[PDB]
């Protein structure tokens, strides 16, 4: 599926190109699969703020500044779940059991 | 070019009043050539003659519009019904301007009645819009009266709608009886307080009077009823500090009259702008054909559009009622009414008066008491539920764990065995282990007491048709939840779709599998992948529990329905049933959960799962509908992921070997 990113030129100005890519994998698969079932219309973008989010003076950033702050509607993406993002949004049932690893030789 | 309005009224007063209204109803409308005739009628202390009188009276008078103007009548059942039928045998539409029953709400069977009043079931919107004011969520209903009160509940189902939300508790029975206060002590032990109420004046007194030997006007209660309740003997029997409702200009008949003529003129000088003007001819002699126009003129009565009057602004809409009407919001102070507020089309304005409350302060009675003991509910689960018999008599021997910890227990009431074995044998035993230490540890979090009980069965819960009436229904844990003899179902349960559509569900505290439990040429069957078990015969037996949630998720499966109708052979109870048909090689094959498989396998060594790790769901905690008890309790058991302590309970039960 098509998405955006915005991409900027340099550091010494903020504007920037919205290059479009192509994505697959598991996530999509199951995005497309969701619009079979409920047959909705889906607005698919990329964030370009950072990683998932932490908090820095009640300023979040990432794809919980994008959902807290009420630019996006839902996170369809992987994501972490602990104690103050169960308390900032309402997480659904959990569907993959992915848990924390330590990887040796 | 005569229109002619039949009415049935008494007063001299208000008749001249009417004919006035009459003679000044083509007062602006020009020189046009239109003439308005009017026709009102007594009152025979009868019915049915009355009937007869009004009907063939306005057949012999051709009337347009029947008007009813009686709020004194001294039957209290309010039926101008056979007027308006015998209009709708010709499609007339008859005005009426008393009642306001919800019988006339429907248009099947009062084909062309009309009225400028809505009933009662608007006043509970004007109670949803107190839903929308100081924020509830949970009501109470009580319903006595059988002809509106399945009205009443859709209109309600039609509000709640919108929140998505439930009724705690709604009641429907026949009016005149004074048994109900076991049904009002059953609402004590309620969480809400919200008491919205729906029957004539002598119910409403019987349940005053019950509620005043009860002494339920303490605090936290939640009183709100109508103008029908408080009055009669309600009135003397009413509490202080209740909020009800009034009508603006409800009982003010002459405006009302005027009003009603000139909806009825403006609609009449509307129609008279269009052709295929038919007339309803003699009737009463030999004509039984119908007005042809009668739904044409029924249309031109919807779209009935007004901007002038004397309260406000009128209109039809799909039901035929009166829409954006004053009302008023009285306080019984020190039974002495006191207007406390006042409601628009939509909005509610309180005035400066205070609001004083039955119980303690003039704010809002916060009148949601959640369960500080909760009646837990729990099925025989063998590495989860260890249970026990006392010593002598419901104590519990503190046995010492090998890590230096007391085994916690708990005093839990269950019976012996199933119901053809033992039908009633119900004793208070000892319960310790997995979930309910995790009990435990939720009552170290938060503030609540308990009360820990098992169910009547080994079954989860199955939703079967029941042989009357054919309807699906549940049974078991689910069985027992909802029908309110439990709280909270603390076990293992297993989150699927059909359940969640019922009730709601918490964060799920156990992960795991699907597996085989076999007993140790390949004597393993590597999972469901196995070709001899897709095709089964006489010798490789795999079974399951009887009535478990397997059973189901293999029924929607279709494409292994084989396999549904080879586990139906061998369903047993429990699973210490299959444990001990498979230590006695009576059994071949399981399909169990994979943890427990393997407490198991530390306990027997020979008993061995298989290598397919399929369906990888999770276990919580059984939960109500919306309730206080589910973003508290989700945190706490988010606060229990998130340390050590599923450690610690791995250090009790699961990690530990034998």
């Amino acid at each position: 599926v098509p998405c955006r990113k915005f991409v900027k030129i340099n550091n010494s100005t903020n504007e920037g190109m919205n290059v479009k890519k192509c994505c697959k994998g598991f996530c999509i698969d199951i995005l497309k699969k969701l619009s079979r079932t409920v047959k909705f219309t889906y607005d698919l973008y990329l964030v370009t703020n950072g990683k998932h989010g932490k908090k820095v003076n009640n300023v979040w950033n990432g794809m919980i500044g994008e959902v807290v702050y009420q630019r996006a509607v839902m996170a369809v993406g992987s994501l972490t779940i602990n104690e103050e993002r169960s308390e900032v949004v309402d997480f659904s049932v959990p569907f993959v059991e992915t848990g924390i690893s330590v990887m040796v030789s | 070019k005569i229109v002619n309005i039949g009415a049935v009224l008494s007063t001299r007063k208000h008749e001249q009043m009417f004919r006035e209204a009459v003679n000044q109803a083509n007062k602006r409308h020009g020189s046009w050539k239109i003439q308005l005739n009017a026709t009102s009628v007594t009152h025979k202390p009868n019915a049915i003659q009355m009937a007869l009188s009004v009907c063939e009276d306005l057949i012999s008078s051709q009337v347009y519009a029947i008007l009813v103007s009686h709020p004194p009548t001294p039957n209290d059942h309010f039926t101008p019904t056979p007027v308006s039928y015998t209009a709708g045998f010709y499609r007339i539409p008859v005005l009426g301007l008393t009642t306001r029953m919800s019988i006339y709400s429907d248009k099947s069977i009062h084909l062309s009645f009309l009225r400028t009043v809505p009933p009662y079931s608007h006043q509970s919107s004007v109670w949803f819009e107190m839903m929308r004011v100081y924020n509830w969520n949970h009501i109470i209903l009580l319903v006595s009266d059988d002809h509106e009160g399945r009205a009443a509940q859709k209109r309600l189902e039609t509000l709640l709608e919108e929140r998505e939300s439930k009724a705690e508790k709604v009641l429907q029975f026949d009016p005149g009886t004074k048994n109900v206060t076991a049904l009002l002590m059953e609402a004590r032990e309620l969480e809400a307080r919200v008491i919205i109420l729906s029957a004539s004046e002598d119910d409403a007194a019987t349940v005053y009077r019950a509620a005043a030997m009860l002494n339920m006007t303490g605090s936290g209660y939640v009183w709100l009823v109508g103008e029908r309740e408080i009055s009669g003997n309600a009135l003397r029997y009413a509490p202080d500090g209740i909020i009800g409702l009034q009508l603006i200009n409800g009982k003010n008949e002459s405006a009302h009259i005027s009003d009603a003529v000139g909806v009825v003129a403006q609609a009449v000088h509307e129609l008279l702008e269009k052709e295929n003007i038919t007339d309803p001819p003699r009737g009463c002699v030999g004509n039984t054909n119908i007005w042809k126009t009668g739904p044409l003129f029924k249309r031109v009565l919807m779209s009935s559009k007004y901007a002038d009057g004397v309260t406000g602004r009128v209109e039809f809409n799909e039901d035929g009622d009166r829409k954006f009407a004053n009302y008023s919001i009285m306080n019984l102070q020190n039974r002495k009414l006191v207007q406390v507020g006042i409601y628009n089309g939509t909005h509610v304005i309180p005035n400066d008066r205070k609001i004083i409350w039955p119980g303690g302060e003039t704010e809002k009675p916060r009148g949601y008491q959640m369960s500080t003991r909760l009646k837990i509910v729990t099925i025989h689960q063998e590495p989860f539920v260890y249970v026990k018999p006392t010593m002598s008599d419901g104590t519990c021997k503190e046995e010492f764990t090998v890590n230096g910890d007391p085994v916690k227990k708990v005093i839990c009431t269950g019976p012996n065995d199933t119901s053809p074995g033992s039908p009633r044998h119900t004793v208070p035993q000892c319960c310790y282990g997995f979930c309910i230490d995790l009990l435990i540890k939720l009552a170290r979090t938060m503030n609540f007491t308990y009360e820990v009980h098992l169910v009547a069965d080994g079954k989860f819960g199955t939703q079967e048709r029941v042989n009357n009436s054919n309807k699906k229904e549940w049974n078991g844990m689910m069985g027992e939840l909802l029908s309110g003899q439990a709280d909270m179902i603390v076990a293992p349960l297993t989150i699927n779709n059909e359940r969640a559509q019922y009730i709601e569900f918490s964060k799920p505290f156990k992960y795991q599998g699907l597996t085989i439990l076999v007993k140790k040429p390949e004597e393993r069957i590597t999972g469901i992948n196995d070709p001899r078990l897709r095709n089964p015969s006489d010798k490789f037996i795999y079974a399951t529990v009887k009535q478990s949630s397997v059973d189901i998720y293999f029924r929607r499966q279709v494409e292994l329905s084989t396999m549904y109708r080879h586990m139906e052979k061998h369903n047993y109870e429990s699973a210490a049933e299959a444990i001990q048909a498979v230590r006695d090689n009576k059994l071949h094959a399981f399909i169990w959960d994979s943890a427990v498989l393997e407490f198991e396998a530390s306990q027997k060594c020979d008993l061995v799962t298989t290598g397919e790790l399929f369906f990888r769901s999770g276990f919580g905690i059984g939960m109500r509908k919306d309730s206080p008890w589910k973003q508290n309790v989700s945190l706490s058991i988010l606060k229990s992921h998130e340390n050590g302590f599923m450690e610690d309970l791995d250090k009790t039960w699961v990690r530990y070997q034998e």
